């Protein structure tokens, strides 16, 4: 009975990394394991790098 | 920063004050009665050890 319950509290650490997104961008699944850049400058390599390992 | 279409800070406050009120719910009913286990949401092998001991 008590694995039963560990059982399922698994499944949903599994679906909440499925799950999470950015409208139509799943952001847990490593898409984002190699950081993704950001421009916040007027000019080339003002860039800012944003890294979410799969989780 | 000032808006009049989305109030964020409202949508954190709802969800807190939520979050006590159900809190206070579930004291009271454990208190009317004098049961931890008033159903299957606490421990799942507590009840079930319970009903061997009330056998």
């Amino acid at each position: 009975s008590i694995k039963a319950e560990m059982d399922q509290l698994a499944t949903e650490i599994d679906s909440i990394g499925n799950s999470t997104a950015f409208g139509n961008t799943k952001l847990l699944t490593g898409t984002f394991s190699a950081g993704k850049v950001f421009q916040v400058g007027h000019q080339e390599g003002e860039d800012i790098k944003v890294t979410v390992k799969a989780s | 920063a000032i808006t009049v279409n989305t109030n964020v800070t409202s949508m954190k406050a709802q969800k807190n004050l939520n979050t006590s009120n159900s809190g206070l719910s579930t004291s009271m009913e454990r208190l009317s009665s004098g049961l931890r286990i008033n159903s299957a949401k606490d421990d799942a092998a507590g009840l079930a050890i319970s009903n061997r001991l009330n056998s």
